[PDB]
């Protein structure tokens, strides 16, 4: 019971009824009730850079995200999120995370069609990987507050890239805008994702502000939460500014479910591999191969294997994921069984990992292992 | 004009110019329709992997582009006062690429339908399906090669 | 267009994301008529060209 | 245009060149479609027998190369002033490999889907599948031998 959401825009219909198209006196129309300790907190999502150089001073999404943050039931979890985020936006390790995921801030028809269909299929598998990853955090023992909107952002971006690749291949094959806008607004319906704080950045270059409902900032956040803490930055012998940022980094990394001594470095490169200090511990690479074999053979074998693995039952995986399907052969239907043929050397390694950290399962679904 | 080149020779160059795009379009239309009934029936309880499943429709489109290639090259060698030899070669080339495209389109449709159906249970079947759909795609290319070799020799050393 | 339009209409009630995937299939059924139309218009430009 | 070399004589060789690649493509198309249904229904259960089960599609794809190597050899013996005897020989060389490949492709498809559905329950049936598919494969090779023996006599002692 970590988080709950709603999608009916008629309960708090006063702040969205008229033409409230200005951040000026938007907080002045925000009181409107007995809201005193729950009115200025919802404005704090758009308070730093929501007027100071803001285009249009509002939009349809930027104001609807503020009144879907009903916090009247309890205001402790999102208060800890507002204290944890933006206390993390001080170190240069977060600054370089927002630079690798950002810019500076005939037969050729067959080749181009092959590029576009590869884009479609690769960005289409990962959406399914994330749809079977938001039912893993439905299990008891997980969280649903930081995990649920973080991996509902990535599936939307992968669905958009898949539709973009298919529209590109179709438009290129039938020859050698209104279609990409028709798939963009369609994914804006359904459920409603919970909010995360805004992560404003003020460095020597300027006052930047990212969104965390865009997949680039989400994809840049989990790369920051990867590495383990070193011999510095947590000891009480250089206590300069580290107990406010490294404690916040560790409480986010634990809120995902990762231990403080897990490394999890991204591996997508054209360079040489992870050398030896960022290279895994030979009971993790075997486990990662077991997870990749579970993903590659069925669309429903990751969540029950994680459910069994949290109970310490990770040797019983071969006989709990087996199920029977029919085969109409030349001698009648036979009802063979599909089962994940895990070897023993990767069935005991899943005993080494007690519970899969959600951060590991999100590098698994994004392709960084 | 008598001992060679009669007045009814371009008939065989007209039908053979029309035979290519007609039968390649029948093969492409069958492949597209069969594959697109497999899609939109297996992608209704699973809206993702809709856009990766459009691989067989690309293949049927390529089967149509083959017959569009041959029908333009046969059209530019038509003309009044041509030989019977040129007309017979043009008819043979058109029929070759057209009926090879018809067979390849039937194969692409029937295989890609079952592959798109069964790939929503086993994700390793998709890579298998494409590997069969290339073998149905090269059947149209063989007729395209025969048509290009015939049309290369329709007017060599022809008086 | 008749066979794949019907199935996409009948599937587009219970799955609203399938409407965009149908139009990409109806475009490939549409460009067969364009190929026939192009060969027909390209023949017709030679009908009275050098005819005596 | 003599009596032994008319002008309608390239008609028989031209539709003998087309009939070779047409009827081997229909045989390879049935042998690919009928077999590829049973591969896509079986690698759902056993995804690691996929490259093992691909072998009837490769066997069906060899039949179209027989028709291709008959069609490119008939095409290089076509001429404007050829004899009727050459056109009869080129018809025979087309139709033999075409209909032999059609029958071989029917056999390979019908054997291959039952073989890949049965070999995944008994792994000691995969060698019997290959043993039956070799007997179904050589029925196209007999027509290839006949088509190469006819084409060798098309312009031996011909005036």
């Amino acid at each position: 019971a970590s988080v709950s959401e709603g999608v009916l825009r008629k309960k708090y219909t006063k702040f969205f009824q008229e033409n409230i198209k200005t951040h000026l006196d938007l907080k002045q129309a925000l009181l409107k009730e007995e809201k005193p300790e729950t009115a200025l907190l919802a404005y704090s999502l758009v308070s730093p850079s929501g007027y100071r150089g803001e285009p249009l001073t509002e939009r349809k999404i930027l104001e609807v995200v503020s009144l879907l943050d009903e916090v009247k039931v309890d205001g402790d979890t999102y208060q800890q999120l507002k204290n944890t985020f933006d206390s993390i936006s001080k170190d240069p390790r977060m600054q370089v995370s927002l630079e690798n995921q950002y810019p500076g801030k005939g037969v050729g028809l067959l080749v181009a069609t092959g590029r576009e269909l590869h884009k479609a299929s690769v960005n289409g598998d990962a959406e399914a990987y994330h749809h079977q990853l938001e039912q893993i955090s439905q299990l008891p023992g997980r969280d649903q507050r930081l995990s649920m909107p973080m991996q509902q952002t990535l599936a939307i971006g992968h669905a958009m890239l898949s539709a973009e690749g298919a529209v590109g291949a179709t438009l290129g094959m039938a020859t050698g805008y209104g279609l990409n806008n028709e798939v963009q607004d369609q994914l804006k319906q359904g459920p409603m994702s919970g909010v995360l704080p805004r992560l404003e950045i003020s460095n020597v270059k300027g006052d930047f502000t990212f969104s965390m409902q865009e997949p680039a900032a989400v994809r840049a956040l989990m790369a920051y939460l990867g590495p383990k803490e070193d011999t510095s930055m947590s000891s009480p012998q250089a206590p300069k500014e580290a107990q406010e940022m490294e404690a916040a980094r560790l409480t986010l990394k634990q809120m995902l479910g990762s231990s403080p001594n897990e490394h999890l470095v991204p591996d997508v490169d054209s360079l040489l591999k992870l050398s030896d200090e960022d290279m895994p511990s030979q009971t993790e690479s075997t486990a990662n191969g077991a997870f990749k074999k579970l993903l590659s053979e069925d669309w429903d074998w990751l969540m029950p294997a994680v459910r069994a693995m949290d109970k310490g039952e990770a040797g019983k995986i071969n006989e709990k994921l087996t199920y029977k399907l029919p085969l109409d052969a030349a001698n009648g239907r036979v009802y063979l069984d599909k089962s994940p043929n895990l070897s023993d050397a990767q069935l005991d390694a899943l005993d080494k990992l007690g519970s899969p950290s959600q951060l590991r399962l999100m590098y698994l679904a994004e392709g960084w292992i | 004009m008598t001992e060679l080149c009669p007045v009814y020779a371009p008939f065989f160059g007209a039908i053979g110019c029309a035979s290519a795009i007609i039968f390649t379009s029948l093969g492409a239309a069958y492949g597209t329709a069969k594959s697109g009934v497999g899609i939109c029936a297996t992608c209704v309880l699973r809206p993702d992997l809709l856009f990766k499943n459009i691989v067989p429709v690309i293949m049927a489109g390529i089967i149509a582009i083959y017959g569009l290639v041959v029908s333009v090259l046969v059209c530019y060698s038509l003309g009044q006062k041509q030989a019977l030899y040129t007309g017979f070669i043009q008819l043979g080339a058109g029929l070759s690429v057209g009926l090879s495209g018809l067979a390849a389109g039937f194969a692409i449709g029937i295989v890609g339908d079952a592959g798109v159906r069964g790939s929503s249970q086993q994700p390793r079947l998709f890579v298998g399906m494409i590997l069969i759909l290339i073998f149905a795609e090269v059947l149209g290319l063989y007729g395209l090669i025969v048509a290009l070799l015939l049309n290369s020799r329709a007017t060599q050393d022809v008086v």
